[PDB]
C-alpha cells in the first residue's frame, strides 16, 4: 500500500487494499475454523479480522476526505461504511471509536455520532466506558450542533451514571458534568441531591466538601441537612469539613468537635478546629480554655484506656 | 466458586475426550454395518480392529497415567509435612484431614 | 456409551443412542452435546431438526436464543428470520400459559431487532416494537428496550418521541414515592408543557397544585399560576389566597375593578 501510495493515487492504494478486506458470508465460521485448524488452513480467508490492515485503510479514506465532506461525497459515504464495517465485525479498539465519532463531528454529522457512543459501549467493560462516556456526554452539552432536549441530556447521564456506578468506577466528573450543566440550561440548585449521590455512593470527600460551599451562597435550610450528613482518617476529615459549615453558619460546631473527637486515635486537627471557632470570634478565653481542658482529659482518659 | 456436580463432571470429561479424539484424528491425518441373525435374535456390528485397538491402549493409558499422579502425588504429601505429632501414616492422613476442614 | 461408539467412528450408533437419550427428556447438558455432536459430522439438515425438539423439550429464551446463535453463525438469512418469526409467535400463540418472564421476551424482541438493524431494514425493526409493546403493555423491560434501539438506530424526532415517555414514567413513580420534593415538579410540570402539551398538561398542574405549604412549596404554586396565567384566574386566585387579609381585602377592593388581574395577583 505504501509504495504505491507514493507512486500511484491514493484509489490504487484503495483498490489493491480493497482486495484484502472481503467480508464473504460468515466471519463466525472461519474465525473458529482457523482457529482450530491446526495450521492447515490459510490465514488467507481470515485476512479480515486484522486490526492494523484496517486502521491504515482507514487512514487513507479519513485523509483523503476533504475538510468540507456534507455526506454528499463517494469517499464520506465509503470511509463510514468501511468504518461501521469495522463495528459489525467487532474489531474496533476504544481509541479508533473515538476516531470515528470525532470524524463525524468534524464533518456536521453530530447526531450521527451519539449512534457511534450508542453502539460501543455495550460492547465495552467499564474502565473503558468512562472514557467514552466523557467524550460522549461532553458533544451532548458543548457541541453547538447537538440540539438535544434537556429531557434528552438528563437520560444520558441517568443512564451512564446509574450504569457506570452500578459496574463500580469513582465516577467524579460525570456527576459535575451533572451538576454544572443543570445551572446552564435548567437553572435550579437541584444540583444538591444530584451531587449528594456522589458522595453516597454505594475523591467523594472532594465532591462532598465543594458542594456545600455552594448551598451557603442559595439558602442556608439545605446547607445544614448536609452538615449532619456529611458526617455519617476520612471519618476525621469529614468532622473537619461539618466545622467548617458551622463556622459559615458554635455550640453546635463545639459539640461537633466533641463528636468527631470521639468518631475516632489523634484530634489535634479537631482541636484546631475548635481553636479555629473561638478564633473566628471578634467572647472571653475561658470556654476555651475549658474546652482545651476537656480535650486534655479526654486524652488523659485514653491514656488510661491504653 | 464451590464444588462441580456429577452431571457436570461427566460432560466436562465428555468434552475433554473429544479433544484427545480430535488431535488424534488430527495426528493420523498428518502423517498421511449392522447385520441381525434372525435365528438367533443377535446383533452383530463389523468394526476396524485398530480403532478397537486404540480405544483399548487409550483407555489403559488413561489409567497409567492417573495412577502416576496419583503416585507422586502420594510421595510429595508425605514429605510436606512434619510438624504437627503423628504415629503412623493413617495419623498423618487423619490430622492433614482436619486442616482441609478449617 | 457416547464417546466409546465415537472411538470406534460409529457415527450411526451414538445418533440412534442421542435419539433414545433426547426422547426421555433428560436435561440440558444432552441437547447441547447432540447439537454439538452434528456440527462434528456436518450435518447440517440433521441438528436444524434437532432445535425443532429441543425447544419443545425446554421452553425458554436460552434455548430459542442458542438456534438463533446457531444460524447467525452460517449467515443464512432465509433461515434466520423463519426461526425469528417461529420464537415472537409461539410467545404470542402461548401468551396464556405464562412462562417467559417481561425480562425474558424482552431478550428476543431486542434480538430480533437487533438482526434486522444489520440486515438494514430498520422499517422492521421499529414495527415489531410496537406490536410488542401493544401485544405487551404489561413488561416495561421490552418498551425500555425498544429506547435503546432507537438511540442506536433510529432518527432524532423519534427518539424525542419515546424519551418523552420514559421521563413521564420516572417522574410520575418518584413523586408518588417521595412526597414534596418540589425540585422534581418544577421539571415534571416542565417535562409536559414543553412536550406533553395536551389536557395532560392542564391536568398536571391541578394535580400539582394538589401537591402544593413550604416556602419551597408555594412558589410551585406561583408557576402554576402564571402557566395558568399565560395559557378562572381569579378564582383560583382567591381560594388559594385564603391561607391567611383583612389588609388584603382592603387592598383587593380598591385596585380589582379600579385598574387588572395582574393588578389582582398582585395582592397574592
Amino acid at each position: 500500500a505504501d509504495r504505491e501510495l507514493d507512486k500511484e493515487g491514493v484509489e490504487r492504494a484503495f483498490s489493491i487494499l480493497e482486495d484484502a478486506l472481503h467480508v464473504p458470508t460468515n466471519p463466525e465460521i472461519l474465525l473458529e475454523k482457523y482457529k482450530n485448524g491446526h495450521r492447515k488452513i490459510p490465514a488467507q480467508t481470515v485476512l479480515f479480522n486484522s486490526l492494523r490492515i484496517w486502521s491504515k485503510y482507514i487512514d487513507y479514506l479519513e485523509a483523503y476526505c476533504p475538510k468540507d465532506a456534507n455526506s454528499s461525497d463517494k469517499i464520506f459515504n465509503k470511509t463510514k461504511m468501511a468504518y461501521n464495517t469495522v463495528i459489525d465485525l467487532r474489531l474496533i479498539t476504544p481509541a479508533m471509536a473515538e476516531n470515528f465519532a470525532l470524524f463525524l463531528q468534524n464533518h456536521y454529522e453530530v447526531m450521527e455520532s451519539f449512534q457511534v457512543y450508542e453502539k460501543t459501549i455495550p460492547l465495552f467493560p467499564p474502565e473503558i466506558q468512562y472514557e467514552l462516556w466523557i467524550e460522549y456526554l461532553e458533544v451532548a452539552t458543548s457541541h453547538q450542533l447537538s440540539s438535544l432536549s434537556p429531557e434528552h441530556i438528563r437520560f444520558l447521564f441517568e443512564k451512564a451514571l446509574k450504569n457506570l456506578c452500578s459496574n463500580g468506577i469513582d465516577c467524579k466528573t460525570i456527576f459535575i458534568a451533572y451538576s454544572v450543566f443543570e445551572e446552564r440550561i435548567s437553572g435550579l440548585i437541584s444540583k444538591s441531591i444530584e451531587i449528594l449521590r456522589r458522595g453516597a455512593v454505594i475523591r467523594l470527600q472532594l465532591w462532598r466538601m465543594c458542594i456545600s460551599k455552594a448551598e451557603s451562597t442559595l439558602g442556608p435550610s439545605v446547607t445544614r441537612e448536609l452538615y449532619q450528613e456529611c458526617i455519617q482518617k476520612a471519618v476525621e476529615f469529614v468532622i473537619k469539613f461539618s466545622d467548617f459549615e458551622s463556622s459559615i453558619g458554635a455550640r453546635e460546631i463545639l459539640a461537633y468537635g466533641a463528636k468527631l473527637l470521639p468518631p475516632s486515635n489523634t484530634e489535634l486537627w479537631d482541636s484546631f478546629e475548635i481553636f479555629e471557632l473561638k478564633h473566628g470570634d471578634k467572647t472571653y478565653k475561658d470556654m476555651l480554655k475549658m474546652k482545651k481542658v476537656l480535650e486534655s482529659n479526654m486524652l488523659i482518659d485514653s491514656a488510661s484506656v491504653s | 466458586r464451590g464444588g462441580i456436580s456429577y452431571d457436570q463432571l461427566a460432560k466436562l470429561s465428555y468434552e475433554k475426550t473429544l479433544r484427545n479424539l480430535a488431535t488424534q484424528t488430527q495426528n493420523s491425518s498428518k502423517q498421511d454395518k449392522v447385520q441381525k441373525d434372525t435365528k438367533t435374535g443377535k446383533i452383530t456390528i463389523a468394526d476396524d480392529d485398530k480403532l478397537v485397538n486404540k480405544l483399548a491402549v487409550s483407555l489403559q493409558s488413561e489409567s497409567k497415567k492417573r495412577y502416576e499422579a496419583r503416585k507422586r502425588q502420594m510421595q510429595n504429601a508425605k514429605t510436606l509435612y512434619g510438624v504437627e505429632s503423628f504415629i503412623n501414616d493413617k495419623n498423618k492422613q487423619f490430622n492433614e484431614k482436619l486442616s482441609r476442614e478449617s | 456409551y457416547l464417546i466409546v461408539e465415537e472411538s470406534l467412528n460409529n457415527v450411526e450408533i451414538v445418533r440412534s443412542l442421542y435419539t433414545k437419550w433426547c426422547s426421555l427428556e433428560p436435561g440440558v447438558n444432552a441437547w447441547n452435546s447432540f447439537v454439538d455432536f452434528e456440527i462434528r459430522q456436518k450435518n447440517w439438515n440433521g441438528v436444524r431438526e434437532i432445535y425443532s425438539k429441543y425447544v419443545m423439550a425446554h421452553p425458554q429464551m436460552q434455548t430459542w436464543l442458542k438456534w438463533v446463535r446457531f444460524e447467525n453463525r452460517h449467515g443464512n438469512t432465509e433461515f434466520t428470520r423463519s426461526v425469528y418469526s417461529l420464537a415472537i409467535d409461539t410467545v404470542a400463540n402461548l401468551q396464556n400459559l405464562q412462562i417467559w418472564s417481561d425480562m425474558e421476551v424482552a431478550k428476543l424482541v431486542n434480538s430480533f431487532a437487533h438482526w434486522e438493524a444489520a440486515q438494514q431494514e430498520y422499517e422492521r425493526s421499529s414495527a415489531l416494537y410496537q406490536i410488542a409493546i401493544e401485544k405487551w403493555p404489561s413488561n416495561q423491560l421490552l418498551k425500555a428496550g425498544l429506547l435503546d434501539f432507537e438511540k442506536q438506530f433510529g432518527d432524532i424526532n423519534s427518539i424525542e418521541e419515546t424519551i418523552s415517555y420514559k421521563r413521564k414514567m420516572e417522574y410520575e413513580t418518584i413523586l408518588s414515592n417521595n412526597a414534596y420534593d418540589y425540585d422534581t415538579w418544577w421539571l415534571y410540570l416542565d417535562l409536559i408543557s414543553e412536550s406533553f402539551p395536551k389536557q395532560i398538561m392542564q391536568t398536571f398542574e391541578k394535580a400539582i397544585v394538589d401537591s402544593r405549604k413550604e416556602l419551597s412549596k408555594n412558589v410551585q404554586w406561583k408557576r402554576y399560576i402564571y402557566l395558568w396565567m399565560r395559557y378562572v384566574e381569579l378564582e383560583l386566585e382567591n381560594s388559594l389566597l385564603e391561607e391567611e387579609f383583612q389588609r388584603l381585602i382592603d387592598d383587593i377592593i380598591p385596585h380589582k375593578h379600579f385598574t387588572k388581574i395582574w393588578l389582582m395577583y398582585a395582592k397574592f
